């Protein structure tokens, strides 16, 4: 409580005598020192900002139950949590991909790629010939029209950035945020 | 005993105090049942906190708007403010000297304690002059910055916070002053960026925070944030013409101008309740467009264009089995049309496709847009009507009840406004003329009538081309 | 013999035959208020009352485990398993099921004169006690049937007499 | 056996199920119902509802509606002299109480 | 972490250093009140600890904790399902007999309802049908005024016995249905929607939206609710006779007794620890099933009695068995098992389910059959003798099948959607947990590695052998 | 044919034309009073259709008239 | 719940019944009893049957039959100043309202 809450409440008369005034005392240290921190700590989770450490270990461990996190590759934890529930609602978009890339990797900003395949099946096989985006304008290769294939390639600008560790981190933690029915082909820089 | 009373740690003591030769006699006594009550406030205090804390905990059982308020993510609207009321006055000129042009924010006190900043600039063409009062007044904080930390937070008085209507945070460092724009949750934040978000604490104080290097940018170590709040009151009134104004704050023009009200200032709005605030704070995302919810393309494109009388949303699998091919480029497609009652089709795919661009979009798909295809049908009706009624009055009537029911511009396709779409067939036409009581014998025959897949094909009727025959019995 | 098989309670007044359930009986609002020591009540005064304590002067007569025989089924049981048996004829496993319920009394009052009150009515009762320290009756239940009710007129006063009940 | 006053809020053993009671009693404490009685906190009763609790209706165990209404979770946090209180009667708390504890469902469920 | 040794000595440590207390009295004013203080400040402090560890939903220790938690995250968990049989038997007695009646109520020989599901034919000799438990009660609410939610909530006996909820309202002569929805997410200002919600306390209600995102009930305007009753986990063998009720007229004409299939297929409500799993996963899951899990957790929530299922993509399938096939291309492949249902009749179940999934375009589904394999051990270990060998061996038997059998719930130990294999470890740490050996050696034969997709592992007792002595 | 909202406009309009209602008072008097007025005027019009319909013959829809 | 007074002639709920009741109390207001009364109606009555009613018998909710015995159709007409009415008890009327609510067979009917 507060530095002389339970000796005030004496009546005006004890207040004056030594030995109930240092018993007051006394079991107000007792009671600080023993039983207010839990209570304390009971108050102050209404707000993910305010809450201690450990309170802030215990619902990263209810959230690691689903998805694969560390704690330590952010630069705060109540941002990590706030930002993985709220991108919660995005699911299937970009949107998360990009955003847990730029938060757990110090600031890297990436792009999505999508791969085209050709048309002309018989001549070309589906998983013969496979063009990202940024060199599909660009290209010489399948000799005809072109179709979108559910699969991805990432383009890191070296600006910003080596390449294994960042495949490890990414198929460590961001490829579990892919849909299930969408495949990731490795890197691609410029 | 979990629920301890004061007789049952007096009982304890005297269950612990036996068998001592100095307290044992002391058992029944005044001072043991002093001290006895005096500790048991103590325990008392300690069961009644945890229990009111678990309690407040949840959202679900709060019991005050404040804790509710404070553990909502969200504030936008979880919480709502008060809002000014509003009037038009009228400013006289006494005498000379009066300034040609009233200056806007002039703050205007009431026959009672009420603060009224005119919005708008006033001129006077010969003393007269008409503007528009708000009822607010701008008070303002200042705080420096002493360290930078991590999630830096500066928090307004109670007073303050019982009547804030806007909040406005200017940061100046050196000698250049700049505005920071708030964010809901640091939504597409970062380094470079300046954003703050709002908190509410348990006890009725609103907040800022800035928060970290990578998503904010932390003010700072030697500049001196000040904030700006508008204060107001929501549900008050002023009559109309029985109140004089006099100026305060510029009591210079005390003299010279007389402002007198001329409609009743009123209008303005209070906070809310706590059960509404409850109820909003598990449903915001309700109000403010973010995704396309549940995958349905056809309900979202409803609600952000109004007056779409029907559209359809395809699938690969469809367009295989319409077109009976097994691919040409269907893969990772998807198709759409519709029609609007008066306006092109190509006006139609720049909104439907600048709507969806708006949202975020889905992973490796894209859209592409089939224009509609026209096949109107008619009818041909021979029918007896009997002398009572006049031939042309039943053709006019008839013809205006067919076109209201089977038209173009018709309401049949989505008689309520969730997507679907309807197709007109045989059996309506002859139940709806049977409704109606002109005839007492029709038969009815269908011209350049068309069988049409629901996705693509519109069929409806042409009125005035069609051909009645009516005879009298 | 009806009313028991379909486990209802009958009486016969002001021109209509009455069968009420037992069950949906425990599940209605009531209508009117009777309080005791309150002066500043908005609904009628209680002036004398009657606290039964005795249920099982009323409980005695029913406890028992019901048997009977039917020529397909063999003996047939209803009831509890730790009563004495006792055999009835009817071997009807609704009618059997009814056997044992009835509305047990509680309370009885006497009012100024009200002709309002019949049989069948739900009433909420409110005592305070009339010394030591205002403390409500809690032995008394909130919401009570009315069972039977007697009027009395003589040449100068009209009074009203009721017996209440609670369904088991 | 220590038996409990009939106007504590303990007689609910359960946390979470006295939340319901709670909200009632401080939904009624900010209405504007025609028998309140309104009181203004006095100097000597900054930490001490108890002191309110009995000036007001008498009897002391009904403190913790006096620290319901004024709005703070701990007793040892002063309340601010001069706050507006409103504090509905007795009678109509022990009744709720005893609604609550013999039954426990809200007050407008449906029954057939 | 205090115990009581350490709050007396923090306390003999405090008396000692304040200057009146060491001083002015000793050893026999004090050391009673060490006691009695030491023993006040264990106690608050336990409960304090109680509190916070009640504050989670992972860590609630009581139901009504997890109930509140599961209310925050708005959750209603499954209802009872009634159970379901036919009655083969509906011979007449005397002469004109119930043609072809449907939904006619009928009471067992407990005072338990019951009712025919479709028309029966025209019983030339006997008529066949199928009945079951559901049985229809009905309750009405008047508007007075817009209260901006209206919420409407049941009586807690009728939400004990609930199946299906549905709402009408009915304004100047016009009756209609309200859908629900979830939340309230892509409606406004004139849908007709509402939401469910559950108390703390065991009570199912309805809330209709704001202005907004919403049509508030009118003024004036009833509000019907209407539910379909059922207990939960009733079975009728054969034989017994089954008398209508209400439409009684036909007693007489008819009979009715049961035959063929009994009734078996009830179903109750969800217990604590599956609600606490489920309420969790429900925040990840929202509505959408973009995920890999949402398909499974989907299946398990709409069909019952499933042990597990497994789904997987494009990529995992061309890894496994074709390097490269268009034909794969948003392709969702499903295996499970049911312990009651041919394989056969669960992918009659799968697809017919999936008719009605979220998110569902561009989508192909597809199911796999399972493969089962074997597996088996062998024990050697030596008994303390107090207890007699064929005991030990009967027990040992018993709780390995329990266990680590094919109907056993070891592949989902909570009913979340989700694939659990058998690892070695589980089964040491199993047979020493239990406690009958002193010491024992086991040896695994027959045992196949797992895909994980469509292998099952299970436990065969009856082939394994237990070798025991001393 | 009147609808509650053709009343609640019309007495909107009724009460903005008054010289002394619109001007004295506003805003949280009259808002209350509105809708009292729509409810009991919309009741009493729904009466009178019920009566003029029950009037004829041909249009009675109870058994005595 | 919210019931009507004995007196009030809306004890009928179907307002084609009720001619039979308003007849009869017509038919008797016209004739001449010796419990009949006499009664002219003053300046101050001229829009106000209930304070006719008020006066004659101490009952308010009986200004239907003051406005039937008048010949009028509406309130909002005024009665002519100076007519001479004549009215019957209160028990009669009563009674008759009681017998056409309950009974409501004509005097006269002749039963077995």
């Amino acid at each position: 409580m507060q530095r002389s809450w339970f000796n005030h409440r004496l009546t005006s008369a004890k207040q004056k005598s030594l030995l109930y005034k240092s018993l007051a005392d006394l079991v107000q240290s007792m009671m600080d020192t023993f039983v207010d921190p839990w209570l304390e700590r009971i108050t102050n989770r209404k707000s993910i900002f305010s809450m201690s450490k450990e309170d802030l270990e215990t619902r990263t461990n209810e959230l690691g139950q689903f998805f694969t996190i560390r704690t330590s590759n952010s630069s705060s934890v109540p941002m990590l949590l706030q930002q993985r529930l709220d991108e919660i609602h995005f699911k299937g978009t970009e949107r998360p991909i990009n955003q847990t890339i730029y938060r757990e990797f110090n600031g890297i900003s990436v792009l999505w790629d999508p791969i085209y395949a050709p048309v002309d099946l018989e001549r070309h096989p589906y998983g013969t010939v496979l063009i990202p985006e940024s060199t599909l304008e660009t290209t010489g290769g399948t000799f005809g029209e072109m179709f979108l294939t559910s699969r991805g390639m990432i383009s890191i600008p070296i600006n910003d950035l080596i390449t294994e560790e960042i495949l490890r981190k990414f198929n460590q933690f961001v490829k579990p945020l892919l849909p299930l029915h969408i495949v990731f082909d490795g890197l691609t820089l410029y | 005993k979990t629920t301890p009373t004061k007789d049952s740690i007096r009982a304890e003591f005297e269950e612990l105090v036996e068998k001592d030769s100095f307290w044992s006699k002391f058992v029944g006594s005044q001072f043991v049942s002093m001290l006895t009550l005096f500790i048991t406030q103590i325990v008392y205090r300690c069961f009644q906190y945890a229990d009111a804390a678990l309690a407040e905990g949840f959202i679900s059982t709060a019991t005050r708007r404040s804790s509710i308020l404070a553990a909502a993510e969200t504030n936008s609207y979880v919480g709502t403010k008060p809002t000014p009321s509003s009037g038009m006055i009228e400013i006289t000129a006494t005498s000379e000297d009066a300034p040609a042009v009233i200056p806007k924010n002039m703050p205007l006190i009431s026959d009672d304690q009420y603060p009224y900043m005119t919005m708008d600039v006033c001129r006077l063409v010969d003393g007269t002059g008409t503007v528009e009062v708000a009822q607010l007044e701008i008070q303002e904080v200042t705080y420096t910055v002493t360290a930078a930390k991590e999630f830096l937070e500066v928090v307004l008085s109670k007073a303050l916070t019982a009547v804030c209507y806007k909040l406005e945070v200017f940061v100046t460092t050196d000698g250049k002053t700049t505005q920071w724009s708030s964010s809901t949750m640091f939504r597409l934040a970062g380094s470079k960026s300046q954003v703050y978000v709002e908190f509410y604490k348990p006890s009725e104080q609103l907040g800022v925070r800035f928060g970290d290097g990578l998503i904010g940018q932390i003010p700072p170590e030697g500049s001196t944030i000040t904030l700006k709040v508008w204060c107001t009151n929501g549900d008050i009134t002023l009559v109309a013409g029985q109140n004089l104004t006099p100026v305060d704050s510029a009591a210079n023009l005390a003299n010279l101008i007389s402002v007198k009200t001329t409609t009743p200032i009123t209008a303005g709005t209070d906070a809310e309740t706590t059960e509404i605030t409850r109820n909003r704070a598990q449903y915001y995302l309700a109000y403010d467009d973010q995704v396309v919810w549940g995958g349905d393309y056809t309900y979202f494109l409803v609600r952000n264009i109004p007056g779409l009388s029907w559209v359809k949303a395809w699938g690969e699998g469809q367009q295989e089995k319409l077109d009976g091919a097994y691919n040409v480029q269907n893969i990772n497609k998807i198709f759409i049309s519709g029609w609007h009652p008066n306006k092109s089709q190509s006006e139609l795919e720049e909104m439907i496709l600048a709507a969806f661009k708006k949202v975020p979009n889905e992973l490796n798909k894209k859209f592409s847009y089939k224009e509609v295809r026209k096949l109107p049908f008619k009818i041909t009706i021979t029918g007896r009507i009997s002398a009572s009624l006049t031939i042309e009055n039943v053709t006019d009537e008839l013809k205006s009840a067919l076109e209201t029911k089977f038209g173009r511009d018709s309401t049949f396709f989505d008689p309520n406004r969730v997507g679907k779409y309807i197709l007109i067939k045989k059996k309506d036409v002859w139940a709806f003329i049977e409704t109606l009581g002109y005839f007492r014998d029709f038969y009815l025959e269908f011209v350049e009538w068309n069988e049409s897949n629901g996705f693509y094909d519109f069929v409806y009727l042409d009125t005035e081309n069609s051909t009645f025959n009516i005879s009298y019995e | 013999e009806i009313a028991r098989d379909t486990g209802s309670m009958c009486w016969a007044s002001r021109g209509m035959i009455n069968f009420k359930s037992m069950e949906k009986m425990a599940n209605a609002a009531p209508s009117l208020t009777y309080e005791s020591a309150n002066p500043n009540t908005s609904g009628f005064t209680i002036s004398q009352f009657n606290i039964l304590n005795a249920d099982y002067e009323y409980q005695r007569r029913h406890n028992y485990r019901m048997a009977s025989y039917d020529m397909t089924k063999g003996v047939v049981y209803s009831g509890n398993q730790e009563d004495p048996i006792k055999f009835t004829s009817n071997p009807d496993p609704t009618a059997l099921a009814n056997y044992n319920k009835f509305i047990l009394p509680r309370l009885d009052m006497l009012v100024e004169g009200n002709a309002a009150l019949t049989p069948g009515t739900t009433l909420k009762i409110v005592v305070h006690n009339t010394a030591g320290d205002g403390e409500l009756d809690e032995s008394i239940p909130d919401k009570m049937i009315v069972m039977s009710v007697t009027h009395f007129e003589d040449r100068f006063r009209f009074v009203s007499r009721a017996q209440l009940g609670v369904v088991n | 056996q220590y038996p409990l006053s009939r106007y504590d809020d303990r007689n609910i053993a359960d946390p979470i199920l006295r939340a319901e009671l709670r909200k009632e009693v401080m939904l009624m404490c900010e209405s504007n119902d025609k028998n309140l009685t309104i009181y203004y906190v006095l100097p000597d009763e900054q930490y001490r509802p108890d002191l309110l609790a009995y000036r007001m209706w008498g009897i002391a165990e009904l403190r913790w509606v006096v620290t319901l209404a004024a709005g703070l979770e701990d007793e040892s946090q002063g309340m601010t002299v001069g706050k507006k209180l409103k504090l509905p009667p007795a009678t109509w708390i022990r009744e709720m109480i005893r609604h609550f504890q013999y039954d426990g469902q809200v007050i407008g469920t449906l029954s057939i």
